[PDB]
């Protein structure tokens, strides 16, 4: 015995069900769409009881094609995935489907993707600096081994550039395990980082999870489950450190918002669904660094309209140890990474963790950038020469820090052709305190644009 | 027994408009009516049934909906 | 027992569920399929 289609609105499915054999929620069910070239298997996630025998549900797949009074069949358990060390080195979608080959992974265990977070008792917060070579991030906004790190931003800011970067800042060299979730970003990117990896041979020690664009809402929300399964099995069974990469996790909460509207739930705010927050929180407190066990996670952050206020990241800030943000008006000066310095921030920047010298010049360079950032409504007007010394000598150096916050990372030489440049945290400490201290103000800034370190800053300004 | 006598119970679909209103329309029957399938009105136009409820069937009304009213046979 | 034995067939109760469905089939169905004159009578009622 089995239940029937009776409702169908987009992606969204009513089923309903004999009186005693209702299927329990997040229960997977399976149903036939046999039109033609069109025809597939349909996975239903459920997601509401609405009373008499009747549960609503919401499509892993395009529900073109589906017709009324078909058969669904309960399986009986959650959306299951593939775990294990066979899991390395190759490429799955949402249902652990794996794309590179299509058999693989059906032996393998599989593991339910919802799942309840760690107990509060086996929490224990981490402190220890991650050292990437990019002179802002090690400056103000120090990552964390075994923490959360985030790259915000609106489009066209440098979210995969500085991605990829980072991968090659860490996963290139880290000792561990590292899964790829690809929630709702462009496909081609995805082609392009399975080419890379390879490249690189860092394939065979990272797996990859992909639920872009194209995918219905539904599955684009359950791709971030998907990969963090794996990734917390690597976690919890095998013991190893694991990186967790994810981009672009805002498009997380839009799937949300878009099955919310379906599911028939009033909107909140601007338009998006109600437990915004519920929903971001289960997903976010599962990505958490145990005691005894650590998973490094980065993730990207859209900022649409570059409405910073808009709920969404607002709500996605306060699950953040490390929160990279970048600006469209940085990146109009020319100015890459493009960080902004001001509204960017980290933890562990305190005297205990990083030190007094670190801790003394990335303050300075904050107060030098704030004094710049108040004055700037006089300098749009009447420029530098109407302002004091005391100002002009501030805002002389001012601009020669923020750009010497500029770095040529390695990610860029496929576009601007020069190499990339890796720093000590050391040496980015020497310079900024000299920088501070006016130990290069003779320079001209379009020297500093995109140097690197200090050799390289002399050897910029020889040739001009 | 019970499983005999079901199936003794149980022993070219036409719908009609009920509702029209610019360029869309509900249309009641199709019971077999696939999501999103190109149905076709009497005035040579053409909708798309997006939404399949338990007892209608919304369709976005392409081209003329002005062609469109009450008690017209759709197919 | 006519509803021991409609509780205990989730199937049959669905079918019984005749209200959008030809009152006079559904009737003739449930006679031919369901004793004491007098409940089924009612049943039928
Ligand atoms: N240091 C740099 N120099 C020159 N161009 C850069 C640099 N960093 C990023 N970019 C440009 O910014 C773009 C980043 O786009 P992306 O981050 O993918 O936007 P989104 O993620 O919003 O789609 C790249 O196409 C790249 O050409
Ligand atoms: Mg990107």
């Amino acid at each position: 015995t089995a239940g029937r289609v009776v409702r169908i609105t987009g992606p969204v499915v009513d089923v309903e069900f004999p009186r005693g054999s209702v299927p329990e929620l997040f229960n997977a069910l399976h149903a036939e769409i046999t039109f033609g070239a069109l025809a597939k298997t349909l996975t239903l996630e459920v997601a509401q009881h609405l009373g008499d025998s009747l549960v609503r549900c919401i499509s892993m797949q395009p529900t073109d094609g589906l017709v009324r009074g078909v058969e669904v069949t309960d399986t009986g358990a959650s959306i299951s995935v593939p775990v294990g060390d066979g899991v390395k080195g190759h490429v799955f979608n949402a249902l652990g489907d794996c794309l590179d080959d299509p058999g693989y992974g059906k032996d393998f265990e599989h593991w339910s993707i919802h799942r309840k977070p760690p107990a509060f008792s086996d929490l224990e917060p981490r402190t220890e600096m991650l050292e990437t070579g990019l002179k802002v991030v090690d400056l103000l906004t120090p990552y964390v081994r075994g923490g959360k790190i985030a790259l915000f931003g609106g489009a066209g800011v440098g979210k995969t550039v500085l991605i990829q970067e980072m991968i090659n800042r860490i996963a290139r060299n880290f000792g561990g395990t590292s899964v790829f979730a690809g929630v709702g970003e462009r496909t081609r990117e995805g082609n392009d980082l399975w080419v890379e990896l390879a490249d690189a041979n860092v394939l065979k020690d990272t797996a990859l999870v992909f639920g872009q664009m194209d995918e219905p809402p539904g599955t684009r929300m359950r791709v971030a489950l998907s990969a963090l399964t794996m990734a917390e099995f690597f976690r919890d069974e095998q013991g190893q450190d694991v990186l967790l990469f994810i981009d672009n996790i805002f498009r997380f909460t839009q799937a949300g918002s878009e099955v919310s509207t379906l599911l028939g739930r009033m909107p909140s705010a601007v338009g998006y669904q109600p437990t915004l927050a519920d929903e971001m929180g289960e997903l976010q407190e599962r990505i958490t660094s145990t005691r005894g066990r650590s998973i490094t996670s980065m993730q990207a952050v859209y900022v649409p309209a570059d409405d910073y206020t808009d709920p969404a990241p607002a709500t996605t800030f306060a699950h953040l140890d490390a929160t990279t943000e970048l600006s469209r008006a940085v990146f109009s000066k020319g100015i890459f990474p493009a960080v902004d310095p001001l509204a960017s921030s980290s933890t562990i920047l305190d005297p205990a963790i990083v030190g007094d010298e670190h801790y003394r010049v990335a303050q300075e360079v904050i107060r030098i950038l704030q004094r710049y950032k108040d004055l700037q409504d006089i300098i749009a007007i009447l420029g530098i020469d109407e302002l004091s010394e005391e100002d002009k000598q501030l805002v002389n150096r001012a601009r020669r820090i923020e750009r010497f916050l500029s770095q040529n990372m390695m990610a860029a030489e496929q576009f601007t052709g020069q190499p990339g440049s890796t720093v000590p945290l050391k040496e980015t400490i020497e310079a900024f305190d000299k920088l501070t201290k006016g130990e290069f103000d003779h320079l001209p800034e379009q020297a500093f644009f995109l140097i690197g370190g200090l050799d390289d800053l002399a050897k910029k300004a020889e040739s001009l | 027994x019970x499983x005999x006598x079901x199936x003794x119970x149980x022993x070219e679909e036409i719908g009609t408009v009920i509702d029209a209103g610019d360029g869309i329309a509900h249309v009641e029957g199709l019971p077999s009516v696939m999501t999103q399938e190109l149905l076709e009105f009497p005035g040579g136009v053409l909708g798309v049934a997006l939404n399949l409820d338990e007892h209608s069937v919304g369709a976005v009304i392409l081209g003329e909906f002005e062609k469109i009213e009450e008690g017209q046979q759709v197919k | 027992r006519f509803g021991r034995v409609l509780d205990a067939e989730p199937r049959l109760s669905a079918l019984l569920s005749d209200y959008t469905t030809p009152a006079e089939g559904r009737v003739a169905l449930l006679d031919k399929a369901l004793v004491n004159q007098t409940a089924a009578a009612l049943l039928s009622q």
